[PDB]
């Protein structure tokens, strides 16, 4: 028994879930009026892909 | 202040017949790890008291 052999991997792959559960940056880029620079509006954003 | 909030697919309500004692068992376990709050749950049929 001099050696081994592995048939070594010819690529790689990856695969995530659907990616679907966009973050609503439409709402504060796309809104139709924004808000004063002295009274800046604000909006959370929490649990979405962004 | 709120920081956080989800919605999903209503559990609590699967009753079988109409009467006798209770209808359906339900049974969760809550349990809070890592910051994560794990919920399970299960309803199975049933008919006794006690």
């Amino acid at each position: 028994q001099t050696s081994n052999f592995r048939v070594q991997p010819t690529e790689s792959i990856v695969r995530f879930p659907n990616i679907t559960n966009l973050c609503p940056f439409g709402e504060v880029f796309n809104a139709t009026r924004f808000a004063s620079v002295y009274a800046w509006n604000r909006k959370r954003i929490s649990n979405c892909v962004a | 202040n709120c920081t956080f909030e989800y919605v999903s697919q209503p559990f609590l309500m699967d009753l079988e017949g109409k009467q006798g004692n209770f209808k359906n068992l339900r049974e969760f376990v809550f349990k809070n790890i890592d910051g994560y709050f794990k919920i399970y749950s299960k309803h199975t049929p049933i008919n006794l008291v006690r």
